[PDB]
RNA sequence: GGAACGAGGUAGAUGAAGAGGUCUGGAAAGGCCCGCCAUAGGAGGUAACAGCCCUGUAGUCAAAACUUCGUUCUCUCCUGAGUGGAUCCUGAGUACGGCGGAACACGUGAAAUUCCGUCGGAAUCCGGGAGGACCAUCUCCCAAGGCUAAAUACUCCCUAGUGACCGAUAGUGAACCAGUACCGUGAGGGAAAGGUGAAAAGCACCCCGGAAGGGGAGUGAAAGAGAUCCUGAAACCGUGUGCCUACAAGUAGUCAGAGCCCGUUAACGGGUGAUGGCGUGCCUUUUGUAGAAUGAACCGGCGAGUUACGAUCUCGUGCAAGGUUAAGCAGAAGAUGCGGAGCCGCAGCGAAAGCGAGUCUGAAUAGGGCGCAUGAGUACGUGGUCGUAGACCCGAAACCAGGUGA
RNA sequence: UAUCCUUGGGAGUCAGACUGCGAGUGAUAAGAUCCGUAGUCGAAAGGGAAACAGCCCAGACCGCCAGCUAAGGUCCCAAAG
RNA sequence: AACAGUGGUAGGAGAGCGUUCUAAGGGCUGUGAAGCCAGACCGGAAGGACUGGUGGAGCGCUUAGAAGUGAGAAUGCCGGU
RNA sequence: AGGGCCAUCGCUCAACGGAUAAAAGCUACCCCGGG
């Protein structure tokens, strides 16, 4: 590329629609503002309370365990490292949402009841 | 940057101020005043042209209509006339060109008043 | 990447992935806004209606106060205000960029390599002699691994010339010169960044 | 407690290479044609645009005297560790109790906590306090004595330097003998005003006149450059001269149109126009204007949708079930590297416990709510609105604090 | 004959006026008021009604010294018996 | 290429011209730049050139980019008449 | 302890889509934006 032909990419400019300067542009005189220019979140009553310690751990599609080399050893000290988790927070569950591969040693804080079986089935371990 | 602009004022208010020559009084001297009459002066050229058109054909009415009184025929008698006994298409403006002769123009009346009995 | 080589007096091939990349010239216009933005300053601060030394008493149309901005001095309601004229760009389209220009002046015969590029001293008229070996009439470009100050000491008076590291070159730097001569050395250390 | 040693600062010294040739010019720094030095083509001057014309810059070296930092001697002062386990201390109107207040993001509440007064009042290693009223459990920690640099905040100033800053209605109120001239008893308010020429070479003399101010002559490249003086616009005031004008009712024009008078970015030319037709100024505001509804004496300058931080939307670009770093450090106040803390997405529902491709609701495996099933975001950039900030400019009466005046 | 639904971005408007139909208030008084349907004006010039925001006729991209018609007209001002 | 269309305020969308500065090259200028004054030229508009006179040292083109961005109206302000 | 989640009470809020729990005239020589 050199300096002299610096053509944009078309679309990726826009001039500024500059307003009040004469009325052949359009906004001329009133500036696109014309001549002389309870809520309803205060009604609904509000619910319940917060609990004060909430568990959140992280869940990642049974899906993801498809993309992954041998199931050994899959310590969430590894899930992320390579970033299937972008961050450990409380616990680490694992949901059943999906179609399983290989076995795969997996270590979880919870795991759900559908979830269970699909490691148990394809012959992974379970280790909580 | 501070853009000063005092240069572009002097070339627009000129090129006004020469479509302004030669109108009476103030109104060729004064920006505020010659504005307000380059706008009423190309308004009404678009009218004057628009009125000249129906003007002339205006003229050429009472020109034949007197070039053909000297025969006894008057306007009305002479274009219905001119329609149906033959086929003239002489333009207004055209035909009355032809009308400062005796013999061209009532050659034509002639033929009018024959289909016209 | 089939550059010939060069060495003051008297073919190689380079990674093909970094010198032989297809460009992508949108990624190159967008740089460059973004390395010439920061060069500007923007030190402009002009006065307002209420830090001008002035009265705030009603003097007598109404006019309430004297430094108003429609009056003779002190205006300037909004104004330019010194603020900071420089984005970020995502990490791999920095990356993009560098690659596009080397790879686009591969093709043009362009760039021109040398062997470590020694000298003997700090001398201008073994460098202008140099120059004239390699025929750079117009601006140029030298890249060094590793900093001689001989060369560069050498090469700060001549106007086109311009010398710099192997680790910082940029957009501004390759875009504007049209030549440039690296040492054969530097061109492996372009690669380990990128 | 003192002297050495080194680095600076406050004054400076040194410093490379063309009268190249020729043209035009009042004058070469320019053209044309030829050389040179460069750790030095950053600047500023010079009769017009200098790399080699000076003053300078890079570079290396310099301060007797003052200081500002460090390095070094001298000087100055100087015990630590166990082991036991018999008695003492370990910081009192104090910790806390009541009343009344006040401050913590918290408005006295469910409410610790802090600090005031006001009243009472301890305990002291087996001891004491805290862990959001309170009580047991349990972990951390010793109150009521005092000192302490660095990393941070801002500058009237002082050198060195920058601008996608302004260039005389701007920039500071002030480029000029400016907080001055003036206004006010006073507190206070508060302007206007830049440019001869490369130099004074700034008009000897002669003429008119009382002098001003002229007309010649001289200087000068230019006197149309002669002291408020570069350039010199428009309003306004005039003097010449082509064509119309003393029976004519007119937003003053336009279209038709002779007649005379001129020759042009040569073109279906130019300047006037006797006479005929049509024709209720301009902006604002209103259901609506010619208005007697509002505004402008005229000319010239100045004079109104901005910028931060958020939110959302489209387009472009990068990568994509994964994208992206912040502060900060190394860097010409720059790009770029490096930083994986954090953020958004990848699956929800529920008040929550929770469970989960479903889950709440409910005797319910019913029905229904939501959700997948059918899945594309994210980072930057332009642009469109909305927010919060004086928020598009201009425009009150009043209010409070601190002052000046019988 | 070619429109209208859906999501998404941006709005403006919220005392309208009079002319042709049955009322209400009023005195079937009012260029009065308030309704509802249609029009024009608002935001629409040109022709006609002597002049006329709203009535009758018709919608201006711009040129032309071309033609045919609309409402309304044809002794003269003023085109046409 | 044939058919259809083109009144218009609030308001929505699209395409353009100018001004000062900055970056890249390319190039006018003392044999006369900016500015100022005329003129019967060119473009659909905002606007461009070209000769002539004054002027006596700077300016412009192409592609980009940043805005203190474009005046006839404020019982506007300052100057001049 | 206290709150959530269901059953249930207190409103003439009567200026009924409910400005705060709480609230009168007054004065013109009147201050001021408007006919």
């Amino acid at each position: 590329m050199k300096l002299h032909e610096l053509k944009p990419s078309e679309g990726s400019r826009k001039t500024r629609n500059r307003v009040g300067r004469g009325i052949g542009s359009g906004n001329g005189k009133t500036a696109g503002k014309g001549h002389k220019g309870m809520p309803l979140f205060q009604r609904l009553p509000k619910r319940g309370f917060t609990n004060i310690n909430r568990k959140e751990y992280a869940v990642v599609n049974l899906d993801k365990l498809n993309g992954f080399a041998e199931g050994t050893e899959v310590t969430p000290e590894l899930l992320l490292e390579t970033g299937v988790i972008s961050k450990l927070n409380a616990g680490v569950k694992i949901l059943g949402n999906g179609k399983l591969e290989k076995k795969l040693t997996v270590k979880a804080n919870k795991f759900s009841a559908s979830a269970k079986e699909a490691v148990e089935a394809a012959g992974g371990t379970a280790e909580v | 940057p501070r853009v000063k602009g005092g240069t572009v004022t002097r070339k627009r208010r000129k090129k006004v101020l020469k479509l302004a020559k030669g109108y009476f009084g103030s109104k060729h001297t004064l920006y505020k005043v010659a504005n307000q009459q380059v706008m009423k002066s190309g308004n009404y050229a678009f009218r004057d042209r628009r009125q000249k058109k129906r003007d002339f054909r205006k003229l050429w009415i009472t020109r034949i209509n007197a070039a053909a009184r000297m025969n006894g025929l008057s306007y009305s008698r002479l274009m219905h006339g001119l329609k149906l006994s033959g086929i003239e298409v002489n333009r207004k403006m055209l035909a009355d060109l032809a009308v400062n002769d005796l013999t061209a123009f009532n050659q034509l009346a002639d033929a009018a008043k024959a289909q016209l009995n | 990447p089939k550059v010939a080589l060069y060495n003051q007096n008297g073919d190689i091939e380079l990674n093909a992935s970094v010198f032989g990349i297809e460009p992508n010239e949108s990624v190159v216009f967008d740089a460059i806004l973004m390395q010439r933005a920061s060069l500007r300053q923007g030190t402009h601060k002009v006065k307002n209606r209420s830090e001008v030394r002035g009265g705030g008493r009603k003097p007598w149309a109404r006019q309430g106060s004297i430094r108003s901005p429609q009056w003779r001095g002190g205006g300037v309601v909004f104004g330019p205000t010194p603020r900071s004229y420089s984005y970020k760009l995502p990490k791999k389209v920095r990356r993009l960029a560098i690659k596009s220009v080397l790879s686009s002046k591969v093709i043009d015969n362009n760039i021109i390599v040398l062997e470590d590029l020694t000298l003997d001293t700090a001398k201008t008229k073994e460098m202008a002699a140099i120059l004239k070996g390699l025929s750079v009439e117009k601006k140029a470009l030298i890249v060094t691994a590793d900093a001689n100050e001989a060369v560069a000491l050498s090469a700060r008076n001549i106007p086109g010339v311009t010398v710099v590291e192997a680790n910082g070159i940029n957009v501004l730097d390759v875009v504007n010169h049209e030549k440039l001569l690296i040492t054969k050395a530097a061109v492996e250390k372009v690669e380990e960044v990128l």
